[PDB]
């Protein structure tokens, strides 16, 4: 499986593929793993469908709950140790095999500068956090293939579509040369998740859009 | 009401007995007036980054609540973060604890309460100032709040004082002049909103003389 | 209301049957004075490096006190470090637990106490005196501190004759001589010397007390 | 990961790296491991890199409670004190694989004298401190490195500025020999990060000045 | 608050007063405990340490478990410290402690009185030392004697008369069973802590022995 | 305080006077217990150790309660250190203790007086040893004779002009039986003895034909 | 390290060594390993000389404390059956190498003949006792040594001098043969330590008599 | 060791032998296994002494509890029932090297039938029990050998004292084929220890007629 | 590293080296590892340095605690058992390698002979404490080495001056046969510390006269 998240101007774009695998064996090919958490973040975890929607539902309780308490929401660095206490609670669990690493997309409505409030948070075993300062940043068994791409990709991120593209693209490359990973099916018209982020907030980037930049890509490789 | 009339009876009559405390919004945050004698104790203290608490009453039972409310600060700050404490919710909390001890203790505590917020750096919000009394009731107030003591001569003679956005030097006058009405044996503080983090600073000695 | 009034009348009236204790501030830190019978029962002593205690009152609970600020002290000299303690924060927590023990227990405290501090080796500072009685009230003193009997006799032949940079010879007649006003034996005298490089409390006896009367 | 402490006349510094790896791979670029935990000590955590942010937050608060509640803050010695028993606290966790080593910078205000104000305390496996009598400490995979270029260019520290160079240069002597710390990156523009503590307190270096010292040393080592 | 403390006051005093007299006076040798018992298997005196033995009056199943609780004390600090730790001003005051507890928390106040007596190590040169602690907590250091229960006026000033410091052991024993008899070897009970004794003071002086010295 | 002390002092004390008696004697062989009961069922007397017996007068459940912890004690002790170890004086003791607290702490005081006796171990020589604990934990240390329950004066006095020491067990029977008389047949009594004689467990019960043919 | 008892008419006696080693390295050379418990019994104790010190206080305070507390002493079984539990609380300790077996010698002051009422009790690592019928004991790795020698010269055994020579030269015996016991050093003049119980009471056997025992048996087997 | 236990008319015998072993080495020549519980019960262990010894005397205390708080003794299925309990609290220590397997020998007084109202109950290691229809048992690493002995022996018993004369026999047989478990040594005085229930109660055997027996096997085989 | 103490008339002297290793590397060139604990006595560590510290500053505390409370000072005899309570205490964490061996150094203000008043008591792994009736100890790695030493310059030492010497020369002596002890450092101005107590108390030696004795150590080896 393999979650990529980038930054462009004016916001931050997760996308993430449907592959489900017990070994060797496909055990799924319809798989979510990006969620929206709230208004202004997304959560992508590296793993089975169930424990990126149970981490994810878990994470908006708790976000919406605060909010609800409180009156408004967390902060960004708020939602960030929030998150990190959800880890680090999991690590009793995560030496028997039980490992779920997020990585946290977001947009921070209270920073200065709106073409780089964009966030992108990842999070290592032992529930410790890191601001990416690099502009992209993907998790799970495909990441570094996915990451060699956007580093070469990057430069030609301008807007949210051409961000979008380049997500598509990791994510493709990522399925290329990682057999966990699973590339579009053009067959079963099943294609990656995406979510797109910006000052209006959270929103699911719509199948057909995604499944337009998929052909392009295959027809731009034959 | 035959044991309530009385538990907020001694209660009042004690915040009676004692000395004045004034907290009032200026230009550059909240400033804090207190008369207070001793060298070591004090009645004013920092909460929070932007957060300040005053307090009038028994001493040994307002330390108990300002160690209290520290001890919350913190605790929230780390669960969440710094810029999610605000004086709201630690007014609330004292809401919330002085009314239970009201209730349950074997007496009330003879105290009154100010919690006052000041803006994070760089923004623009103007100062909150909420007041808590022995009883858990909160007053929240736009200008200034006045508590301990004789406190109906202070607080008219800065109803008749009172401007929004006065200077330092002219903010602790017409507080030092309100407090007869109503260095040593002062104590004074404000919550400087200029300061990066940690907005109270403590006016001391030879920087008070310097101003009056 | 009027059940809290008997409860500050059943303490005062402790105390003041109790011998009388006297604490003041010299040119070589601080002083304590007091009229005790007893020989292996003691009105004064060390808390922790640069504060001393003196009790007033009935012995089984000022020495409950003591043997509690000993504990906190240590306590706390151990989770952070010893120059972290000092004696506001002693007096601090007296006066908490006075309070306490005023409110919640069924018999109050029949307890004076003070709590004095002196400045490190080589520091310079003012001493500090405290009092804290019964229902937790602490009290900031510049000069000196009166507890149990008659202190309203000893205090104001003190007022008339302290002087702030009294020599040791001084300043124990001036405590003996306001001692008798509200009537090397019968006395526990000690210091908070500030000139010991770390544990100021020191006891006088003797011969060395004998010296020092004369 | 190499993190570097040195005292000056006045004051001291640390410095650390921003690399992170994960084996031989080079996990992260601009990780931040060196931390102002009050306003006059540092903290830099070598090991287990995401978690140096979490372990001086933790300690900020500490302190900081601390000093709210009893009106003053703790003495050097009790800042030492707490930070040892953080540390001893984490002993199960380290025999798992889970180390965190921290070195301490800080400046005594109750100190007598004022040039000699700046202290350096590391700390061990079990809990262990030791107040630095030399002037320089480091700890980290490339500290060995770090504290033998310290060694032969120490007494070149006279001031602040002299004092950051010095770790700069040790930093980079480190990455040199120990590929686990990161070197200045020109490339990307990522460069070691520092705190500077005097009697005016704690203080973040700007990466602009870290930047051109590192383009002092690189550029001119090479063809530039 | 005031009646109900004196209610309880007057409880104690009475079950005291119903008692029999027991006497506790320094000699040459250490300290001698007579009281008036006539059981031969219920003890009012025991050894509780080395060097320091206890004496009461009053109601019997409270007295033995202050004395029960005393070698309790005093067992485990010798062991968690050293024997020589172990002092009568220690047990003293965890007595007054224990007492003063149980006189305002407890539903019925202990009605009894103790002493507590020490005498110096082999070889060492110190005099005795005697505490009285009442029902309440209070602690009192007497130099000379100590009288408990019964109708105590009428024995102590027979002794105070009577007493003479370091007096012979016989002399001492007719100088207290004098003074017990103008309260009023079968019925009494005998004991010294004898000083000369290289580490268990406590013997008790019984039968036939006891005959000679009456 | 006072006033109530004695309320509880009077409830025990009825509860006492209500109750049947019970005498408990040193005899030759050893010590005798003698009580009135009718019921074949319920039992005023037990054994608490080797040589250790009990007795008791007052409100059964209550009394039961005591000698069931008694044995517990006893069990444990013997248990915890050696049986030679476990004393009359030892249990005596720890029932005024009990009994104190139950007077001082509890709802209600128990409404019962107990006897424990001891005899010397075989082969040994010593004088039995009997103790009467109260209501209210009050210990005496009797020599002769103990008498429990009912209306004790009548039956003490006859005992005390009629006691012997080291009476045969059947003048002791006798003289027990008389005096309960005084105060107030096998099928109306409970009869034990602690018989000094026996190896180790010294308590053993006289009923039936063998009570019979001795109540002459 | 080695302790030797033996039973002699009218009482008993033990004795003790003095060494103390680290592997093969002398440690101690004055080491006190017999002590008297009560005022009718001893306690030697072999193994770990720090679970040996601790041993003895203990079980003291324990005898005394049974004493003040009931106003009677201990039954000779009592002392055994407390000493046992004692031992049983420790086998946990022992499983590490802790290991600590005491050897009891007393005098029952309550038994019917005055000629036979010295005791010896052995215990073993699971705290079980055993009192010794035979008229002589030892504990520690010079036990068999001693045990040996005992058994051809307990016969000599008449009085209190002569059960007191046999236990010198049993331990003589067992230095002799066994590195870890030390046996008598007349250049520093330490000679093993004793205990001696009868009627009478527990006394410390004076260093004089050992020494003169000793050089008794030295002079002998030269 | 050796513990065997057989059924004659009118009762039941049990005997064991007073040999004790630290491997090899002989450690005790006088211990005692058979112990009265009851005035009709006796218990005979076999295992590690520690646990054996203080077991006789628990389960005596058990007994005897029972019997003064409820005025009567304990029927004879209840006496083994605790006996069980008392073994299977025991099975967490005997999985270390503490097990202690213990041989029951009793006198149902409430029986039909006082020919047959003897009793032998033998524990496994579980703490399960058994009851012995076959009239002898055995335990203890002799138990092999004293059970065959029994079986060609058994036929001859008609009274208590044929008995007492084959359980003997069954020890010499379980000694003369085990060196764990001791033979009668003429040399000391020292004889197995015996223990014979019936209607009477438990009275234990003494030595001089163990001794007579003893010696009459010895002369039976020379 | 190696820590020395020895008795001198009037008086005990202990003094201890500087150096720190992790593993070959020197890791500490001016550890202090003596330190007064009250007014009489001070104490030595060996092992790991994390226990070591806290050691020191907990007894110090410890000592001081029950003066205040009671008034007087422990004996010395509870000034050790407090000691040895301490190091029981970190038994469980010695197995994992957190040994730490203390050697504690005192006046006995209580003793008879005031000449002889001086105290040395060691501890080992469990806990365990013994005097030194011979004059000297030492512990750590270069404990043998030193204690070699000062058993052929003992005799040479007549008061605190000569003691001060034999301390400074046995440290000199282990440092130039043991690697971990580090030696009196010339270039650096690095010297063992020191701390002598006699009747007017412990107090530290200070470093002047401790280097006048290294040099003289020095020269007189060349």
């Amino acid at each position: 499986x393999t979650i990529v998240a980038l930054k462009y101007p004016g916001g931050v774009v997760m996308a993430g593929d449907r592959r489900s695998t017990q070994g060797n064996m496909i055990s799924g090919r319809d798989v979510r793993k990006v969620y929206i958490t709230d208004d202004y973040t997304a959560t992508g975890i590296a793993g089975t469908a169930a424990v990126a929607v149970e981490f994810a539902r878990l994470y908006a309780v708790e976000l919406e709950h605060y909010e609800k308490l409180e009156g408004v929401p967390l902060t960004f660095a708020g939602k960030i140790n929030r998150l990190a206490i959800m880890v680090r609670g999991n690590l009793a669990a995560a030496m028997q095999g039980l490992l779920a690493l997020p990585l946290l997309a977001g947009y921070d409505i209270h920073a200065s500068d709106p073409q780089s409030a964009g966030r992108i948070v990842s999070f290592d075993a032992a529930g410790g956090w890191n601001i990416e300062e690099e502009g992209y940043q993907a998790v799970g068994s495909g990441s570094l293939f996915a990451k060699s791409s956007m580093k070469k990709l990057y430069s030609q991120v301008t807007d949210g579509d051409s961000g979008l593209r380049v997500a598509v693209e990791a994510l493709y490359d990522a399925a290329d040369d990682d057999s966990a990973t699973g590339g579009p099916d053009l067959v079963r018209g099943i294609f990656p998740t995406a979510v797109i982020i910006d000052a209006d907030g959270a929103v699911d980037v719509p199948e057909s859009r995604i499944a337009e930049l998929a052909r392009a890509i295959i027809e731009s490789r034959s | 009401e035959q044991a309530m009339r009385e538990r907020s009876e001694l209660a009042r009559k004690g915040i009676a007995r004692a000395k004045s405390v004034v907290a009032l919004a200026y230009a550059g945050g909240v400033l804090f007036v207190a008369e207070n004698p001793s060298r070591s104790l004090q009645k004013i203290s920092e909460l929070y980054d932007r957060v300040g608490f005053a307090a009038a009453g028994k001493f040994n039972e307002f330390d108990n609540l300002r160690r209290g409310g520290i001890q919350f600060a913190d605790t929230r700050g780390y669960a969440y973060d710094r810029r999610d404490v605000t004086g709201r919710q630690l007014a609330n909390v004292y809401a919330q604890t002085l009314g239970t001890i009201f209730t349950e203790q074997a007496k009330p505590y003879e105290v009154e309460l100010c919690v006052a917020e000041v803006a994070h750096y760089g923004e623009t919000k103007r100062p909150e100032l909420y007041r808590i009394t022995y009883d858990g009731s909160i007053a929240d107030e736009p200008h200034f709040v006045v508590m301990g003591g004789t406190t109906e001569p202070i607080a008219n003679a800065l109803k008749e004082s009172y401007a929004e956005n006065a200077s330092l030097t002219d903010a602790l006058r017409i507080a030092v002049a309100a407090l007869r009405a109503g260095v040593a044996s002062l104590e004074v503080a404000v919550l400087d909103a200029n300061r990066p983090r940690r907005a109270f600073r403590r006016i001391t000695g030879s920087a008070l003389q310097a101003l009056l």
